[PDB]
Parts: structure tokens; C-alpha cells; sequence
């Protein structure tokens, strides 16, 4: 796997940083801080070593560092790193990734 | 057929008081002969006539942060957009496009609703105070 700011997740756990939630719309109308919601869009910043589905073989993590992914509404766990937020997820919990 | 006869009738029926007849004839001339006139208690010595034109209703603003004129502690706009709703406006998406169409045309917005709850109130007052767009509820 790959470690991000001295943190290597184990197994198939993936560490993501949630993107900045919107605070203004296209026409200039700006939003309150409470009603921004929880953003489901993030970028994969760290990948685990991969879960051992069967003995004698290792299954790598499908996503890689630098891929824009769509997080589910539920299932993440809190990670604090130098007073910054990050979220740990399972590999199968990520709904999909953005290619460009 | 003449307002003088109306003044005479209102003077005679009010125990010979000429001022009551004059003010009733003035009200008849102002709001029409078949008009809505209501008698109210006064806090001064002499009776007075107040003519209320347009639409007036006994409802105020939702939040006291919508005040822009400090002379009478009222809120005044000229050539303003008005939005109306029979139901209570609650969600963010139900109030944003009205703000977009008020900001794009650069016109004031007054929203007549039942009640505006916390999230839409926060959106309205934050857009009023931060960027300076004009809106009342």
C-alpha cells in the first residue's frame, strides 16, 4: 500500500479527504454553514495493503491515490491527522470513481 | 346626490356635531360611498381620519435584521419582486431560485409565506448581511 503523512492503513481500508463543500451557487447566492450537508465527493489519499480474500493470494485495493471517488452517506470512520480531518472506509463501501 | 347632504345627515345623526359630519363626508369622498370605514379608539384629544390605501395586513417581518431604514425603523423598497406561497417554506431548494432570480435582475424580494424556519431564515439573513442582497419575509 501507500502511506499518506506517515499513516499506512491496514488491509483494504482506504483513507480519503472529503472535498470542500459548496458555499456559493453559480448566480452568487451564498449558503449557510450548517446547511452545507455532508459532501459525498472525496479524493483517495491513502490505500491499504489489500485484504486476503483467499489463502496464498493477495487482492490489491481497487482504487489508487489520486482518484476522485463518491463516498456513501454512511460507513466512514473518523481520522485526525495534524488537526485535519480524514475518513477511513472499506474498499467495497466506495460507490464508484471518477475518470477523466 | 351631493356630499353636502351626506355631511348634513352625518351631522344631524351625531347630535348636531359638525366635525363628525365633516370627517364622515370626507371619508365618503375618499373611500367611496360604499366603502369600508371602521371606528377605532384614539389616544389623542381630537378625532382623526386615516386613509389606508393598497394592501395592509396585521403581519410583520420574521426577523428584525431585515430593517434597512433607520428613520422609522421600517423597511422600504422601490419596484420590488414579490413571491407568494400557500404552504410553509422550509427547504433550501425552495428558496434559492427566488434569490437567484432576485440577484440576477438586481431587484428587491419580499416573500409572503406562512412561516420561515431556521435554515431558510439563516440563508436569508446571511445573504442580506454578507453580500448585501435585499430580501424580506
Amino acid at each position: 500500500g501507500q502511506a499518506f503523512r506517515k499513516f499506512l492503513p491496514l488491509f483494504d481500508r482506504v483513507l480519503v479527504e472529503r472535498s470542500a463543500a459548496e458555499t456559493v451557487t453559480k448566480g452568487g447566492i451564498m449558503l449557510p454553514e450548517k446547511s452545507q450537508g455532508k459532501v459525498l465527493q472525496a479524493t483517495v489519499v491513502a490505500v491499504g495493503s489489500g485484504s486476503k480474500g483467499k489463502g496464498g493470494e493477495i487482492q490489491p485495493v481497487s482504487v489508487k491515490v489520486g482518484d476522485k471517488v463518491l463516498l456513501p452517506e454512511y460507513g466512514g470512520t473518523k481520522v485526525v491527522l495534524d488537526d485535519k480531518d480524514y475518513f477511513l472506509f472499506r474498499d467495497g463501501d466506495i460507490l464508484g470513481k471518477y475518470v477523466d | 346626490t351631493t356630499p353636502e347632504e351626506i355631511a348634513q345627515v352625518a351631522t344631524i345623526s351625531a347630535n348636531g356635531d359638525k366635525e363628525i359630519g365633516n370627517i364622515i363626508s370626507d371619508a365618503m369622498k375618499k373611500v367611496g360611498r360604499k366603502g369600508v370605514i371602521t371606528v377605532k379608539d384614539g389616544k389623542t384629544l381630537n378625532d382623526e381620519l386615516e386613509i389606508i390605501e393598497g394592501m395592509k395586513f396585521d403581519r410583520g417581518y420574521i426577523s428584525p435584521y431585515f430593517i434597512n431604514t433607520s428613520k422609522g425603523q421600517k423597511c422600504e423598497f422601490q419596484d420590488a419582486y414579490v413571491l407568494l406561497s400557500e404552504k410553509k417554506i422550509s427547504s433550501i431548494q425552495s428558496i434559492v431560485p427566488a434569490l437567484e432570480i432576485a440577484n440576477a435582475h438586481r431587484k428587491p424580494l419580499v416573500i409572503i409565506a406562512e412561516d420561515v424556519d431556521g435554515e431558510a431564515l439563516s440563508t436569508l439573513v446571511l445573504n442580506r448581511l454578507k453580500v448585501g442582497l435585499q430580501v424580506v419575509a
